[PDB]
């Protein structure tokens, strides 16, 4: 294992260095005996990942706050967590050199580094593009026979994506989303602005637009990559807006109900893609329960939606119980999965803040939050960004986990690397969220699970100022007496048997 | 100990119907997903059916779809392939395996990837002739 080199660029904490022949990372991971507890510790102070361990104690006296795991009480399994292969994460990773890729692919998806197992691919353009394009530019051809998919794919996205794939811990799933349709499918003829498919579901437009999704689908397996799910577009409120200044397809509730049911389920349960799962909304949670209600209540559509796609930007710090839960209540076996998560800012405020401690909270509690009302999944936005939180071709730029230098072929993993590091790394795929109850109200954000093999998991935030004396009870096994030091965040693991 | 047990393979006639099951042991079957494979003499092994344990979705190939049906047996652990309309393309050795995802053969990145299953039984002949 390698440490954390530290650099501080004006905020409240530090990013970490890496570059060429540097990057901290970790040992292969070791489960201690049981009656020890493993902790990992990340602080504002500056301690990055860091691991001690302690003896689970037979019993406790004091007051302070108790935790007590529930583990017969039993919640969602989690899907995994992840981040977007965008043109603009694409181009940074491949503007280092060969080896500081390696290490910033590893970084991500390896044991050595936070194990990563979900990423998000857009289909042809977003924001986070260079150039504006679709897979079908070619006017008029609702036969699809001049799709193809261009450098972006075959040489940037597609490679990327396979290099991960070789250096994963776990096993890897893709989800997909579309910003816009080719213009000529529009009722706009352009790729932003305010406009969806022509004409109504079930005609020319939408079942060709239904049959790009399956020829993007064709041309990803002929370069042996395959999808876990597709999204029905991404942010379908985004086109209804006039103005709207990237690419973007609008669809109200109501019209990605019936182009789900009359095209997009059936094509895609026609063809040999029929295992790829179908996930709806894609978009912010205030629009929940209305979106799920109005699709998932007409059987039609809801037979091929397999779960619900829900996006965090600007609202990591809002409630969830009226969105995330209520949804889950009435529609308990459609799965709730975070698809786009970024930190975004006031048009006056700056884009990337180097070493920011808050953001990375705000990833952490948005994470927890999502967690504890039955999300399955988290994933992050742009892989990876320049300092100007780019490149974007409409200048939208953001926050990313990891921020590149081409300059000095070097990059920086920022707090929201970590804060994300303390949930990806620990909780693999088929993890069960359990019950954790307090002994008293507290200002701490936490969560436990179990993972597949039996064993373990709690997270604990500490968004406060103040050392928060704790300990944290599970009944197989006895005590864990700790400390929550002020702006912090631990992840705790222990065998049960 | 993991260990995988198929049976239920034997000789039918074009048209007719076979249960094959997998019995597991070492694991219960809210723990791994479940696959079932073939391998057709001549031909490289490939999917059947999967079923994930995290929500009981089920995954088929192409030639599957629609006369195959996975399930299991919650009570004893046991994972069953309902085959009907069986043809003499279907004469294969079928396989179970466990799998360290969720159906990862259809769904994980690499197309048709069988490097996440770390558990195989030895197999049990299937034989469809007139
Ligand atoms: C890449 O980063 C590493 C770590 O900061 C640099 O290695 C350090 O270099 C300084 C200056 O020579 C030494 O004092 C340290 O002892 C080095 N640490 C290690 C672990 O070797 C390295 O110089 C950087 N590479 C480039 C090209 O800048
Ligand atoms: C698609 O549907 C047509 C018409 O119902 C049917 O003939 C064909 O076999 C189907 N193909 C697949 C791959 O499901
Ligand atoms: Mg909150
Ligand atoms: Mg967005």
């Amino acid at each position: 294992a390698r440490p954390c080199i530290p650099k501080s660029f004006g905020y409240s904490s530090v990013v970490c260095v890496c570059n060429a022949t540097y990057c901290d990372s970790f040992d292969p991971p070791t489960f201690p005996a049981l009656g020890t507890f493993s902790r990992y510790e990340s602080t504002r102070s500056g301690r990055r990942m860091e691991l001690s361990m302690g003896p689970i104690q037979a019993n406790h006296t004091g007051t302070g706050l108790l935790l007590t795991l529930q583990p017969e009480q039993k919640f969602q399994k989690v899907k995994g967590f992840g981040g977007a292969m965008t043109d603009a994460a694409a181009l940074n990773i491949l503007a280092l050199s060969p080896p500081a890729q390696n290490l910033l692919l590893k970084s991500y998806f390896s044991e050595e580094g936070i194990g990563y197992n979900i990423i998000r691919v857009p289909m042809a353009s977003c924001d986070f593009s260079i150039r504006t394009y679709t897979y079908a530019d070619t006017p008029d051809d609702f036969q699809l026979h001049n799709f193809s998919l261009p450098e972006e794919d075959t040489k940037l996205k597609i490679p990327l994506i396979h290099r991960a794939l070789q250096l994963a811990q776990r096993p890897v799933s893709l989800l997909a989303s579309p910003w816009t349709s080719p213009t000529w499918l529009k009722t706009n003829g352009a790729v932003n602005g305010k406009g969806s498919l022509k004409g109504q579901p079930g005609d020319i437009y939408h079942q060709t637009w239904a049959r790009y999704f399956v020829k993007f689908l064709d041309a990803y397996a002929e370069h042996k990559l395959q999808f876990w799910a597709v999204t029905a577009e991404n942010e379908p409120s985004a086109g209804l807006l006039s103005g709207y200044p990237f690419q973007c397809l609008g669809f109200t509730p109501e019209h990605q109900r019936d182009f789900i049911a009359r095209d997009l389920g059936p094509t895609l349960a026609n063809s040999t893609h029929h295992n790829v799962r179908l996930l709806m909304l894609d978009d912010q949670r205030l629009l929940l329960p209305h979106w799920a209600k109005v699709v998932l209540t007409d059987p039609e559509a809801a037979k091929y939606v397999h779960g619900i796609a829900v996006h965090w930007y600007l609202d990591f710090l809002a409630p969830a119980k009226a969105t995330l839960g209520e949804t889950h209540r009435l529609f308990p076996n459609t799965m709730l999965f975070a698809s786009e998560a970024c930190v975004g800012s006031k048009f006056w405020e700056q884009s990337v803040r180097l070493g920011s401690w808050d953001r990375g909270m705000q990833y952490s509690h948005s994470i927890i939050t999502n967690l504890l009302y039955h999300v399955v999944g988290w994933t992050d936005w742009n892989l990876a960004l320049n300092p100007e939180g780019g490149p974007n071709w409409v200048r939208n730029f953001v926050d990313s986990p990891i921020i590149v230098d081409i300059t000095k072929d070097t990059f920086y993993k920022q707090p929201m690397f970590y804060h994300l590091g303390h949930f990806s790394k620990f909780i693999p795929e088929g993890s069960q969220r359990v019950g954790l109850v307090a002994s008293q109200k507290n200002d701490l954000d936490a969560v436990a699970l179990m993972h597949p093999d039996g064993s373990a998991v709690v997270v604990v935030l500490n968004r406060s100022s103040k050392d928060v004396p704790l300990t944290i009870k599970d009944p197989a096994v006895g005590f864990l007496e700790t400390i929550s030091p002020g702006y912090s965040i631990h992840t705790y693991l222990w065998h049960r048997q | 100990q993991v260990q995988l047990v198929e049976s239920g393979g034997g000789l039918v006639q074009p048209g007719g119907s076979l249960r094959l099951s997998c019995a597991a042991s070492g694991f219960t079957l809210d723990y791994y997903a479940i696959g079932w494979f073939r391998q057709a003499p001549g031909k490289e092994r490939e999917g059947v059916s999967c079923i994930s344990s995290s929500d009981g979705s089920t995954y088929y190939a192409d030639s599957a779809k629609g006369r195959f049906t996975i399930s299991r047996d919650n009570a004893k652990n046991t994972v069953y392939l309902q085959m009907n309309s069986l043809k003499p393309e279907d004469t294969a050795v079928y396989y179970c395996a466990t799998d360290r995802g969720q159906c990862t053969y259809y769904s994980s990145g690499y197309y048709r990837d069988l490097r996440w299953y770390d558990y195989w039984g030895q197999g049990t002949q299937v034989t469809v002739s007139s």
